[PDB]
RNA sequence: CUGCAUGGCUGUCGUCAGCUCGUGUUGUGAAAUGUUGGGUUAAGUCCCGCAACGAGCGCAACCCUUAUCCUUUGUUGCCAG
């Protein structure tokens, strides 16, 4: 069928590096690959009072951006499956596979 | 340089009668058209004598500071100055370049840090304002201190275009015992000048002649 | 406006008649950014005024505006501890704006059933130079002619 | 081949496909009249066909999402002109002067801490 | 006025995060507390090992601590011993299995945290604050800092009225987001209370 | 309990245009000049002028986002033929 990998991480330059790794590996190991597609970034936000007591208008405004990548692999050639499946990827990337 | 050679450039032209400084009576041929005419009989031997002492100074590895900040001649003084491996001041003279050199020296360090960093250190990653804002500073320092940036110490002589315009620089020299060679036009005060060269100090054709001559004799004095 | 002088935004013209002037009018009558509902009231008032009062819709508008237009006014001023009243000759562009503005304000301060009927009857009154809006011009002049000495 | 122009305004974005023949207009599968209940806004989509002349000269087939009434009508205005320029580009000078080429960049301004809105400030009591 | 935290403002720009793992909302809090408990544990046991910085990341079901230290042999101890005993209790605290990495702090006098701690420890020894600061500055510059300042606050020398004082050589553009500004903190618990130390070091731009 | 013993954090004048240093020079000296002036800038911003010449912090720039476009990638987004 197909194997699709969802990649999410807080850092972009680092996420598409992990993406790049996977795609290339696939492309070299003679898999056919749809993607990588940029799936919309879900940015949480936080607003917190900046003073320990009172001064309600004094605040910090933080956000955590969560980046999303879809890697779609058309042919699951076993060499490809082994190629991918012991890649060494950035620790701070969460990798999901659909089967 | 030759009497014939000088006359063509208009070295002999001076300011009006109304603007003269009396001290310069000896070096004026006379006047025509309400304008003072300088004596080229007096100019050349005095000028040649200026070149000789410059030639001597240059031959003991002497450092020569060309000074001329007139807007019209600012570039000519630079090329003249660089053509002989020496140093210049071609825009507004900062008071205390010599007498307060220790402090002005710091600005030189600043200059080098800036062009070095902007090239080898390169940055080009900036904030977008610093590109111009740091260039702004560097741009300014360059005109002010581009010519003495590598002077290292106090100069051994000053060559000056217009003694009145550059009275500040000639006064600092005087205090530091540095000899002053200067083009001293009919309106100016020749007292500050050890070797007085009396001739036009404006006209680019006249200016380039002395300067062209000056830079050439440095190389002869250098070539040994 | 201490230092920065400016131009002025040059609003689009009235959609129906292509008049910048009526665009200055609908906007002045507009409330809570209800443009859609503002021009509806201006037209129906013009339509009420036009239909049953000799037509010439743009001209009818001017006949009324001609009457509430003020030639001079006073500008308050505080000199040597004194609040003097200096009568200033006012410029044409604003002349229209005051004229339009007083017509609109007098319309809402009226007894009739809707703003359109009110607006219509204000224009009519102004057209005959009577009513509140005209009276607003006259107070401006009485107040101006009084301090004529300090111009 | 279709001649195309993208237009957008506020949070709206209108795609605009030009073809010759008629005074037809179909926004989101619907008619111009049907889509916009406001007749003024109807005029703005017509405008790019004023200086540039269509009567029964070309078909514009369009669609749009985002923003509201005037956003969608502004955005379509914008996209047509781009599709007109696509067809010639000589036309522009007219369109420039019209004010129709420009992408109106005025977005709603964000709501800021300590303020009631983007600029409205909490009422200030002296005492 | 109040200044923005110069490490914080530069995160993503020219300064790295010190925690760099990913986690969903479910366990983000738990991870963040676990981080706190390990940093605390290590920071005490290695108090005299000149630990300037602890990086934590969490690959799969793991955690690996990097201890940036100006005294690696101390932290490591004879043939891996001390590393190992740290590992076994980090893994306890962390829940998941654990690995420890050790990165040399080559020039600690350029490390704002070890500068700040060094002054901190010196106030507790009873050194004079002007000396300690001035040794820090001088040191930092002769080693090629573009600039440095160190501040000291509260009850200097046991003074009844609390004071704030700083020294500054060279260049410290805090408004330049490009500027490698290494900023950190330390508190001196003294017989007459707490003396805070702030330190900034400018190391060039981009 | 003491914010009148403190650290850390915060309000505030106020994103107001300020705050300073080296060398030079002036004054017996505290200090001054630089940074007293004419214009102009959001701005000690810039330019002329200038016994000052230069420099550092703050201004601006480098950072996020928004307005046009180009390349890459098309699923869960898209539908011109």
């Amino acid at each position: 069928q197909r194997i699709r990998i969802r990649l999410k991480a807080f850092d972009h330059r680092l996420i598409d590096q992990a993406t790049a790794e996977i795609v290339e590996t696939a492309k070299r190991t003679g898999a056919q690959v749809r993607g990588p597609i940029p799936l919309p970034t879900r940015k949480e936000r936080f607003t917190v009072l900046i003073s320990p007591h009172v001064n309600k208008d004094a605040r910090d405004q933080y956000e955590i951006r969560t980046h999303l990548r879809l890697v779609d692999i058309v042919e699951p050639t076993e060499k490809t499956v082994d190629a991918l499946m012991r890649l060494d990827l950035a620790a701070g990337v969460d990798v999901q596979i659909s089967l | 340089v030759s009497m014939r050679d000088m006359l063509k450039a208009g070295v002999h032209f001076g300011h009006q009668t109304r603007y003269w400084n009396p001290k310069m009576k000896p070096f004026i041929f006379g006047a025509r058209n309400k304008v003072h005419i300088i004596n080229l009989e007096k100019t050349v031997p005095m000028f040649n004598e200026a070149l000789a002492e410059l030639n001597k100074i240059a031959s003991r590895k002497g450092k020569i500071l060309f000074v001329g900040t007139k807007r019209a001649a600012s570039e000519a003084v630079k090329d003249a100055a660089l053509s002989c491996d020496q140093f210049f001041v071609n825009h507004r003279w900062l008071g205390g370049m010599l007498t307060n050199w220790k402090t002005v020296r710091q600005s030189i360090k600043r200059l080098k840090d800036l062009e070095t960093q902007s090239q080898d250190g390169t940055f080009d990653k900036l904030t977008k304002k610093e590109a111009l804002m740091r260039t702004r500073e560097l741009e300014k320092l360059e005109n002010s201190l581009g010519g003495i940036k590598d002077m290292g110490g106090l100069p051994d002589a000053l060559f000056v275009i217009d003694a009145d315009h550059e009275h500040i620089a000639i006064k600092e020299a005087n205090n530091l015992g540095i000899p002053v060679f200067a083009i001293v036009d009919t309106n100016s005060d020749p007292d500050g000048v050890d070797f007085v060269i009396p001739g036009n100090d404006d006209a680019i054709r006249a200016v380039t002649l002395y300067l062209g001559a000056v830079a050439a004799t440095v190389r002869e004095g250098r070539s040994q | 406006p201490r230092r920065r002088v400016i131009g002025q935004r040059k609003i689009l013209p009235d959609p129906k008649f292509g008049s910048e002037l009526l665009a200055k009018f609908v906007n002045i009558l507009m409330v809570d950014g209800k443009k859609s509902t503002a021009e509806s009231i201006v037209y129906s008032a013009l339509e009420t005024l036009a239909q049953r009062s000799g037509k010439s819709e743009l001209e009818a508008f001017e006949v009324a505006l001609e009457n509430v237009r003020p030639t001079v006014e006073v500008k308050s001023r505080r000199v040597g501890g004194s609040t003097y009243q200096v009568p200033v000759e006012v410029r044409p562009v604003r002349r229209n704006a005051l004229a339009m503005r007083w017509i609109v304000e007098a319309a809402r301060k009226r007894g009739d059933k809707s703003m359109a009927l009110r607006l219509a009857n204000e224009l009519s009154d102004a057209a005959e130079n009577k009513g509140t809006a005209v009276k607003k011009r006259e107070d401006v002049h009485r107040m101006a002619e009084a301090n004529k000495a300090f111009a | 081949n279709q001649y195309y122009g993208t237009g957008r305004r506020k949070s709206s974005a209108a795609r605009v496909f030009i073809k010759p023949g008629n005074g037809k207009i179909v926004i989101n599968q619907r008619s111009l009249e049907q889509y916009f209940g406001r007749e003024t806004a109807r005029m703005v989509v017509r405008q790019p066909l004023e200086l540039v002349d269509m009567v029964e000269k070309l078909d514009l087939y369009i669609t749009v999402k985002g923003g509201g009434i005037s956003g969608q009508a502004g955005a379509i205005r914008h996209g047509i002109t781009r599709a007109l320029m696509e067809y010639d580009e000589s036309l522009r000078s007219e369109l420039r002067k019209a004010g129709f080429v420009t992408r109106d960049a005025r977005q709603v301004e964000r709501k800021k801490v300590g303020l009631r809105k983007a600029r409205r400030r909490p009422q200030f009591s002296k005492r | 006025g109040q200044k923005v935290h110069p490490n914080g403002i530069r995160l993503g720009i020219v300064k790295p995060w010190n925690s760099t793992w990913f986690a969903n909302t479910k366990e983000f809090a738990d991870n963040l507390d676990s981080d706190f408990k390990v940093r605390q544990y290590l920071t005490k046991e290695l108090a005299k090992a000149s630990v300037s910085r602890i990086v934590i990341e969490r690959p799969a079901k793991s955690i690996r601590v990097t201890i940036h230290t100006a005294r690696p042999g101390i932290v490591i101890g004879k043939k891996g011993e001390d590393v190992e005993k740290l590992r076994k209790v980090v893994a306890d605290i962390a829940g998941v299995p654990a690995q420890i990495n050790i990165a040399e702090v080559r020039k600690p006098e350029l490390d704002a945290k070890l500068v700040a701690d060094s002054i901190t420890s010196q106030l507790e020894r009873r050194v004079m604050f002007r000396r300690a600061m001035k040794r820090a500055v001088q040191n930092a510059m002769r080693l090629g800092a573009k600039g440095i300042k160190v501040e000291v606050s509260g009850r200097l020398g046991g003074a009844e009225i609390a004071r704030t004082e700083w020294y500054r050589e060279g260049r410290v553009p805090l408004h330049t987001l490009r500027a490698d500004i290494d900023y950190n903190t330390s508190e001196a618990h003294t017989t007459y209370g707490v003396i805070g130390v702030k330190v900034w070091i400018f190391k060039g731009e981009i």
